[PDB]
Order: C-alpha cells, then sequence, then structure tokens
C-alpha cells in the first residue's frame, strides 16, 4: 500500500 | 530489508525538482517527494485538493495521464512499477 506507506508520519 | 528502488530517470529529474539528492530512495521517499513535487508546481486544485492535473507536465507523461485523483491511485501504481528498478 503505496498510501500506507506515504503516511506513516 | 529496505526496498531500495533507482528511479527511472525521467522520474528521478521529477524527485530532484522536488528536493531530492542522489539517485536511490525507497519507495517512501520517492511518493513523498512525489507530493512534494505536485505541491511545489501547484499541479493540484486548490478547490479540489485530490485531482491533479499533469497533463503537459513530465509527471502526466510518466502516468499517461492529464489529471488523476489521489483517490483513485492506480495510473500512480502502474508507472512506479514502471519506472522504479529492483
Ligand atoms: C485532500 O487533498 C489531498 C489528500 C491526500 C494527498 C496525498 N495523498 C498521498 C498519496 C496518494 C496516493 C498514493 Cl498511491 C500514495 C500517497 C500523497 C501523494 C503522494 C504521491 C502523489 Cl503522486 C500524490 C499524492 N499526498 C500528498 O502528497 N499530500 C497530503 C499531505 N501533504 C501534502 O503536501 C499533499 C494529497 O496530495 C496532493 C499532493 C495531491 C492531497
Amino acid at each position: 500500500d503505496l498510501e500506507n506507506l506515504y503516511f506513516q508520519g | 530489508q529496505i526496498n531500495q528502488v533507482r528511479p527511472k530517470l525521467p522520474l528521478l529529474k521529477i524527485l530532484h525538482a522536488a528536493g531530492a539528492q542522489g539517485e536511490m530512495f525507497t519507495v517512501k521517499e520517492v511518493m513523498h517527494y512525489l507530493g512534494q513535487y505536485i505541491m511545489v508546481k501547484q499541479l493540484y486544485d486548490q478547490q479540489e485538493q485530490h485531482m491533479v492535473y499533469c497533463g503537459g507536465d513530465l509527471l502526466g507523461e510518466l502516468l499517461g495521464r492529464q489529471s488523476f485523483s489521489v483517490k483513485d491511485p492506480s495510473p500512480l501504481y502502474d508507472m512506479l512499477r514502471k519506472n522504479l528498478v529492483t
């Protein structure tokens, strides 16, 4: 999941 | 462990334009820099901030699209599959 990878604040 | 990727040359140029340095990145860094790219080139719609209008940007060339919604990012997946090596 690229959305998840990006949003790991 | 850490899946480092080397962006193909056109994509590398986008990432550099967003402040990236070097040519090896995590996929997470790639996504970070692609977001930044869109922000600083103002390719998003200020009224509908999920919509990106990339057509006539190099990014739109890579994606093969005039536009995309972050809400439906299949194009981004397709593009990164093709333009990140190892
Ligand atoms: C309501 O408005 C939003 C909601 C979500 C996003 C977004 N969503 C994130 C996201 C989206 C899809 C994937 Cl597959 C991964 C990450 C990430 C992102 C990463 C890469 C690209 Cl090419 C575009 C956006 N991403 C962002 O980059 N955002 C969010 C937080 N910080 C920002 O500067 C912009 C968004 O991004 C603009 C750049 C279009 C706008």
